[PDB]
């Protein structure tokens, strides 16, 4: 999580966009050509609000469940093959 | 499943045919190996016939103790994958030894393969032959029915 | 009967980072896969036969107090998983 | 009749000794803890609640010879 919270927030690509979203074109602060940062809010929208959702939907995203149901004689077949006898 | 599968003659477009053709082979591949399981210890039911020119599992040290056995192989070795311990499967020829036999649990999960494997070929052949082509029919046998021997 | 739970990269932050290191690094392409490029499709044996000779090769030259002991063997394959 | 549990038993001073059974003598092993239908009965009566009845209740409580002192149940896949 450490490690790719800090990339996911701090990776060369985000970083790129950012350092592009607070270049100037111009040094009048009323006629500056930056414009507002993507970055936290990028890093919100992917990663931070869905863990903090995570935070049982946890189950939710991290079951992947394979339940193959057998039904009839094959399920008493199961038992006795697969349990320590009666 | 063929009887069935050209029984939806029913007025469709091609595309739907396919699909409820895929979802019905997938359902008698799933009632195959339900029944396999109510036959996972008939061993001699489990047995292929290999042919004394195709390539051959090794004999056990153990088989050449048959006695009056030995002779009755003339042409066919019928041979059982089991799978003693974990992780190996070794062969058993069948009309080598005894009877009741006691043998590990039987390797279905080989055997089943290949049965699978001949079947998947049949309903690749009709699925691309009957319907438009592009369809491997492949069947997940080893995550959705794996558990049931190995 | 639940036989499966997806595995031990199923967590969130694990399917993140695999994903991330994909976009950041590349593909590591799958044993199988890369063993197709040399015939094989599991036949395994079949690459193990001549890669037996280039083994044996470096055996009797690195560690040769025991030289003459893997001149005629056979590839039993035992274990399968599927980078290994 | 199979399938059968296999337990490991740690002696003294070692020896991992294997010991497959069919049927045991658990009877006896849990018979320390095992308390009358009277009691536990009783002690509810006289104590209300589920966090007071479980206070009561708790609270009122070779390798053929190491089998009844040490057994670890192995996970058989």
């Amino acid at each position: 999580y450490i490690y790719l919270a800090h990339f996911e927030c701090f990776s060369p690509p985000r970083l790129a966009t950012h350092l592009r979203a607070v270049t100037t074109h111009d040094p009048n602060p009323a006629a500056s050509t930056e414009q507002p940062s993507p970055l936290g809010r990028e890093a919100v929208e992917q990663f931070f609000c869905h863990v903090r959702a995570q935070l049982g939907e946890y189950v939710k995203h991290n079951v992947t469940p394979r339940e193959t149901v057998l039904d009839g004689d094959t399920a008493k077949a199961y038992l006795r093959a697969r349990t320590y006898a009666p | 499943t063929l009887r069935r599968v050209l029984g939806l003659t029913t007025a469709c477009v091609p595309e739907e045919d396919a699909l409820t053709a895929r979802g019905l082979m997938e359902d008698a591949c799933d009632r195959l190996i339900l029944d396999a399981f109510n036959k996972r210890l008939d061993a001699e039911y489990w047995s292929v016939r290999v042919s004394p020119f195709e390539a051959s599992d090794p004999l056990p040290p153990t088989a050449f103790r048959g006695g009056a056995l030995l002779d009755a192989e003339h042409y066919w070795r019928r041979v059982v994958r089991v799978c003693p311990g974990g992780g190996e499967s070794v062969g058993v020829p069948v009309d080598l030894y005894p009877r009741p036999l006691v043998l590990p649990p039987v390797d279905c999960a080989h055997h089943l393969r290949e049965i699978l494997r001949e079947i998947e070929l049949v309903f690749t052949g009709v699925l691309a032959g009957v319907w438009g082509e592009g369809g491997k029919f492949v069947y997940p046998f080893d995550d959705k029915m794996s558990f049931l021997f190995a | 009967v639940l036989h499966s739970l997806g595995g031990d990269y199923v967590s969130f932050f694990e399917r993140k980072a695999s994903r991330n290191a994909l976009e950041h690094f590349g593909r590591r392409e799958t044993l199988t896969e890369v063993l197709g490029r040399y015939n094989v499709q599991p036949t395994v044996e079949g690459f193990a036969s001549e890669l037996l000779g280039r083994i044996v090769a470096c055996i009797e030259t690195h560690f040769p107090e025991h030289a003459g002991e893997y001149q005629a063997v056979s590839v039993r394959r035992a274990v399968s998983k599927d980078d290994w | 009749q199979t399938p059968l549990p296999v337990y490991r038993i740690s002696m003294v001073p070692t020896g991992q000794a294997f010991a497959a059974l069919a049927w045991d003598d658990w009877a006896r092993i849990t018979r320390d803890a095992r308390l009358a239908e009277a009691v536990v009965s009783a002690e509810a009566a006289a104590h209300p609640d589920h966090g007071a009845l479980g206070r009561r209740l708790t609270d009122r409580i070779d390798a053929g010879g190491q089998m009844y002192v040490n057994r670890n149940e192995i996970f058989n896949g």
